[PDB]
């Protein structure tokens, strides 16, 4: 999904 | 009862989701 | 003779306690305990955090928001309501 | 006439209101002779652009007969009629001050004594100024109405002030 | 001409943007070969302000309401 | 069924206008809130003689000119929910803004 | 020099003549007063409150002060880059953009010298 | 129709609120065609206004 978010 | 004690967890929720709205939305501009 | 009537310095003296309250060995004692508990309710928490600043809006409130909204606005078609989507 | 506080006098509805001058007004179907008399002033602000707390329409302050006052808050116009319709309108809601003003226009009508059998056919000659003219007329609101100012709030503030 | 199967058949509601006016006027022209009649009709439709009355309304020509009574 | 249904709360109760009609004419009927966009439904709060005491019922109307001439002609007062301080606090909402 | 008497410049009023209600009771005077009083300064009080909150809020933020008292945050840094992901890549960065970003920075940090 | 003054043509009106319009219409025998006029316009001017 999103890197920043994990 | 339950008059301010289903509205003080949803306010608090609302108001941090607000402000956590307006800084992704300062994010995505 | 007095001077003293319209006390523009007895109402700035609040400001001057006011600042004067802090910078101090106790307000740095209370700021170092608030870090500590701070660094603690962060150690115990850990999940809600995550919840609140990744999952609540993104992935829990926003696609039930803009489904039940698209909903609401097109009209009642089945390209509209279900292929569209 | 000062104006009143608004938030402290006891609130009529513009559907009693209606009733009521309905009741008063001698020309209507519903006409109440032994009505209690009704004061109505009506009030229009004069704060709306200069204070914060202005409103659009009407207030009518309405005095009972022992000097207890109400109020109604006409503040939007509901069903436009015609000062001479009678016909209430659907949906009681849609009395706002046309449907007011139409009833107050309808009571002040001055109600004649029968001699228009021998007016509106006469013997000849200027009978409206020989037989009519000389056959007087009953107002009817005068002893059950009062409606006796249209007046306007106090404006505190000047419209060009450093207070506005 | 008029679009108004637009909505019960697709969802958007053709009829309110489309001109059945100019629509008409095109297939008149289609069928007469005479390209003006279509042409006036979207040229006074696109320059409109060109449109606006700017002969014997010279220097603040406003009469009253009641006058025009 | 009152003595056979669990209680839930206490919802509306959509009526229609002859059972509200009925009911206003029987005098059952304590007080009306207009309501809707188009304003043709209703708020019908009973008075505590009618059979059920004070129960706030919900009624949709046809336009039809005879209400007025059977609610305040028997007993029942119209009202809005917008108070004049409901009013007041939208004009300091309009002065924070 | 005239008189003019006072029997002809007062008013012989007498309250008995007066239609019933007409002379206001002191219940009613004191209202009227009230009525006044409150319609004086209704509009002030109001603007007032609202003006009270915005500064209300104002010395909240006021009393906030500083980056004192808070922790640093891992999902919030004070980057804007750091948070999304956002580089220069291979179109754009030109040499001469080096002498550009110098002079951006310069007066960024307020330095009159380039 | 054929026996008006220019042929047979088709001419765009825009109308005043006049209610004996439609009466005018009907006693004068003219077919009157209405069409569709959806009920709930909020819905139906949604996706042209969109557009």
């Amino acid at each position: 999904l999103n890197r920043w978010s994990v | 009862n339950y008059q301010k004690m289903v509205a003080f967890p949803i306010l608090l929720s609302l108001s941090h989701l607000l402000h956590r709205r307006i800084l992704y939305l300062f994010d995505t501009l | 003779r007095a001077l003293l009537l319209l006390p523009f310095s007895a109402v700035g003296g609040a400001v001057a306690a006011w600042q004067g309250l802090f910078n101090s060995q106790r307000y740095e004692n209370f700021l170092m305990s608030e870090g500590e508990r701070i660094w603690a309710w962060r150690n115990r928490s850990e999940n809600e955090r995550w919840f609140w600043e990744v999952f609540a809006w993104d992935r829990l409130i926003f696609p039930i928001l803009v489904i039940v909204a698209w909903e609401y606005l097109v009209p009642n078609h089945l390209v509209w309501a279900v292929l569209a989507p | 006439e000062v104006e009143p506080d608004w938030r402290s006098l006891p609130a009529m509805s513009p559907a009693e209101l209606y009733a009521g001058l309905r009741a008063r007004n001698w020309t209507s179907a519903h006409y109440d002779p032994a009505a209690e008399p009704w004061r109505l002033q009506v009030f229009s602000c004069d704060y709306k652009h200069t204070g914060v707390t202005g409103w659009p329409g009407y207030r009518v302050v309405v005095t009972s007969r022992g000097g207890r006052r109400r109020w109604v808050d006409l503040a939007e116009e509901g069903e436009l009629v015609q000062l001479t319709e009678q016909a209430p309108p659907a949906s009681p809601a849609d009395i706002g001050y046309s449907h007011v003003f139409a009833q107050l226009y309808q009571a002040y009508e001055p109600r004649y004594s029968p001699e228009a059998l021998a007016a509106l056919y006469g013997s000849s000659s200027s009978k409206g100024k020989a037989a009519a003219a000389a056959a007087a007329q009953h107002d009817t609101p005068a002893l059950r109405h009062l409606d006796v100012s249209y007046h306007g709030t106090g404006s505190a503030v000047a419209p060009g002030s450093g207070t506005a | 001409t008029y679009m108004d199967w637009t909505y019960r058949s697709t969802g958007v509601d053709l009829s309110a943007v489309w001109d059945p006016e100019l629509w008409i006027r095109f297939r008149e022209a289609v069928a007469q070969n005479e390209p003006a009649i279509f042409w006036n009709k979207l040229l006074d439709r696109v320059q409109y302000k060109e449109n606006l009355p700017q002969a014997g309304l010279v220097g603040d020509m406003r009469i009253s309401y009641a006058k025009f009574l | 069924s009152v003595k056979t249904a669990w209680r839930t709360q206490e919802v509306l109760r959509e009526l229609s206008y002859t059972q509200l009609w009925a009911l206003v004419g029987e005098g059952h009927v304590a007080r009306v809130r207009f309501y809707g966009p188009e304003k043709n439904k209703v708020m019908a709060t009973t008075r505590a003689s009618a059979p059920g005491g004070e129960r706030l019922c919900k009624v949709v109307l046809p336009p039809d000119p005879e209400l007025l001439d059977h609610l305040v002609s028997n007993g029942v007062v119209v009202d809005t929910g917008v108070t004049e301080d409901d009013r007041l606090r939208a004009s300091l909402l309009v002065q924070m803004l | 020099r005239e008189a003019i008497p006072a029997e002809l410049l007062l008013v012989k009023e007498d309250p008995s003549k007066l239609p019933a209600g007409v002379l206001q009771t002191r219940e009613q005077l004191k209202q009227a007063q009230r009525d006044i009083n409150w319609a004086g300064k209704r509009e002030q009080v109001f603007a007032a409150v609202a003006a009270g909150w915005h500064l209300a809020s104002f010395a909240l933020n006021l009393a906030f002060w500083g980056v004192e008292g808070m922790p640093p945050d891992r999902y919030w840094p004070t980057s804007p880059r750091i948070r999304l992901q956002i580089r220069p890549g291979r179109y754009g960065n030109m040499d001469g953009g080096q002498r550009v970003y110098m002079d951006y920075l310069a007066r960024s940090e307020g330095v009159p010298l380039n």
